[PDB]
């Protein structure tokens, strides 16, 4: 629960990317010119009013002041998109000069600043992309072990979504094996963008190849996850870390908004939108209302603010 | 670099030293004076001002200084000694320091190399072409080189002086015979500000070859 | 001695920090992180010469 402040760089020499500071003095860690890399930069509100006064006297950059008691990633994003009237925001830079312990945002991509040069743009969409992420084992499939397409209308809706550029990101928690069968069984991949498996579990991380099935080009479902929280509970959230990682692997570096669609609300750590799939032992053809919901969710920013 | 801003801090200390001598009674660029015998008193006074800045930054906790001391400069290799282009002396209470101009002048005649040698930020529109769109102060790297060179040379002398003052004549002789006390020693009382001292900044070795 | 800094009576100082900073700016790109070696080279050279 804190007041907050943000730089807005005057000359957007690099766009969209934003940073978070532990010190007003961190400018010294940044040195010359590199501030021109970061369109906006958030800092916790000054305790001493003289700091804010000197800031107010500085003309080198624009700035904003606000409250964000809501210590949440997506809520902060929403607030900032309001403040600067911008639908999209870049990645958050980090340094070995360790960030302020705003670790409530822990689960996120962190850019070690120098990768800024590594920031290629990408072809993959001519519009700014929306993204939707999915699961197999109990998400949208029929509950029969031989799953069925709930609706061929959905089957073609898959391709239709390309009209809007909605990117389609399956992460089955189930092993690669059932996906290996599913692929041959139904060319949803022929309608569908990105696939991942093995998400079921988290491993006790501590400091102490699949192509052969049919000559595929598919990912090593590597052990990229970590304990991350090391606490007495049993949650396997969908991971923006891995997700964005794969996105930048696809050179996907920006997005409008991302929705998770799954049967498990718990994994949603404040995703933009969550679609609790209605588990079904029949092809329900319920997709019509799911469509409508998602469309309205998209429209939310037609007003320039999600609400 | 995570040290890069500290290298900039070193640049800052350097410029702080430079501007004071560049403004206070700064008649001419160094070589114009040093090529001539004119106002050897001015030359020695500039040296003393350098020593003052050194006492300052090395031991800033107390700015007071025993400015009362004598000066000599020489033009005679029969007086000169290799390796110590400046030397302190005491004569029956007559504290004095002595120099040979020609040695240091001849020293400061080779700063003509160029850094066109090693890696830097990669050629890119970000590096340049980005600037191609949208958005007496006369100093050059060679002069800065020479000035830092002279500073570094005087550092040796100042450390020698400190030691001599604190330990008397015999230990001065001992150190001149053997500068090993210089050898790899940051360890100090905080008053020395030893990290301020540029020995911390650069390291070198010869290899005996063939 | 032809001179006597007993004539000296000062602790010379300057703090035109902003002027020094503007002057610093145009010297920022210089890679003394490379150049510095020149001084040591020439000093060692001269000392070698003097011993010879």
């Amino acid at each position: 629960q804190s007041k907050w402040i943000c730089l807005r760089l005057n000359d957007a020499i690099i766009k969209r990317h934003v940073l978070v500071l532990s010190e007003y003095a961190d400018l010294k860690y940044l040195g010359f010119e590199k501030y021109k890399f970061f369109e906006y930069v958030i800092f916790q509100f000054c305790n001493d009013p003289q700091l804010c006064k000197i800031i107010e006297n500085n003309y080198n950059y624009c700035m904003q002041i606000f409250k964000a008691p809501a210590d949440d990633m997506r809520d902060i994003r929403h607030n900032i998109k309001r403040a600067f009237k911008t639908p999209v925001l870049g990645h958050m830079c980090v340094l070995s000069n360790k960030p302020p312990m705003y670790s409530f945002l822990k689960e996120w991509f962190l850019l070690p600043h120098y990768k800024v040069v590594s920031l290629k743009s990408e072809s993959l969409t001519w519009g700014f992309p929306h993204v939707v992420v999915f699961d197999l084992d109990s998400t949208l499939i029929t509950e029969e072990e031989q799953v069925e397409i709930r609706d061929p209308f959905v089957y073609d809706s898959l391709q239709e979504l390309h009209e809007m550029g909605c990117v389609l990101v399956l992460w089955s928690y189930g092993s690669r094996d059932h996906v290996a069968h599913s692929m041959r069984d139904v060319d949803l991949e022929g309608y569908f963008d990105i696939i991942i498996s093995e998400g079921s579990t988290v491993q006790e991380e501590r400091s102490d190849i699949v192509d052969y099935n049919l000559k595929k080009r598919f990912i090593e479902n590597k052990f990229v996850f970590d304990i991350h929280n090391h606490r007495s509970d049993n949650n396997i959230p969908k991971s923006p870390k891995i997700v964005i990682k794969y996105l930048s692997d696809k050179n996907v570096n920006f997005f409008k908004s991302i929705t998770l669609v799954d049967d498990l609300p718990t994994n949603n750590y404040a995703y933009d939108f969550y679609v609790k799939v209605k588990r079904c032992p029949t092809p329900v053809q319920d997709w019509e209302h799911y469509h409508n919901e998602i469309i309205q969710n998209i429209m939310d920013y037609e007003q320039y603010f999600i609400k | 670099s995570l040290e890069s801003y500290e290298t900039l801090k070193i640049k800052l200390a350097l410029s702080k030293y430079m501007a004071m001598l560049s403004t206070l009674e700064m008649t001419q660029p160094l070589l114009e004076i040093f090529r001539n015998k004119a106002d050897t008193r001015q030359i020695a006074a500039v040296v003393f001002s350098t020593l003052a800045f050194i006492h300052n930054r090395f031991h800033p906790l107390v700015t007071n200084f025993t400015n009362k001391m004598e000066f000599v400069v020489t033009e005679t290799n029969d007086t000169s000694i290799p390796g110590e282009p400046i030397l302190f002396t005491e004569n029956e209470g007559v504290l004095l320091c002595s120099v040979d101009r020609p040695s240091i002048v001849k020293m400061l005649s080779r700063e003509f190399d160029t850094e066109a040698l090693v890696n830097f930020e990669n050629d890119n529109c970000n590096v340049r072409i980005a600037k191609t769109f949208g958005a007496d102060f006369s100093i050059t790297e060679v002069e800065a080189t020479q000035y830092l060179t002279l500073l570094l040379t005087v550092e040796h002398a100042y450390l020698h002086y400190y030691i001599f003052k604190n330990y008397g004549v015999f230990e001065y002789c001992k150190s001149l015979t053997d500068h090993s006390l210089f050898t790899n020693k940051l360890r100090s009382t905080m008053s020395t500000k030893t990290s301020n001292l540029l020995l911390s900044k650069f390291k070198f070795t010869i290899e005996d070859f063939d | 001695p032809q001179q006597y800094i007993n004539s000296g009576t000062e602790i010379p100082f300057c703090d035109d920090a902003e002027f020094l900073n503007r002057l610093l700016k145009h010297i920022d790109p210089y890679p003394l992180s490379r150049m510095y070696y020149n001084a040591a080279n020439t000093m060692f050279y001269t000392t070698m010469e003097n011993y010879a």
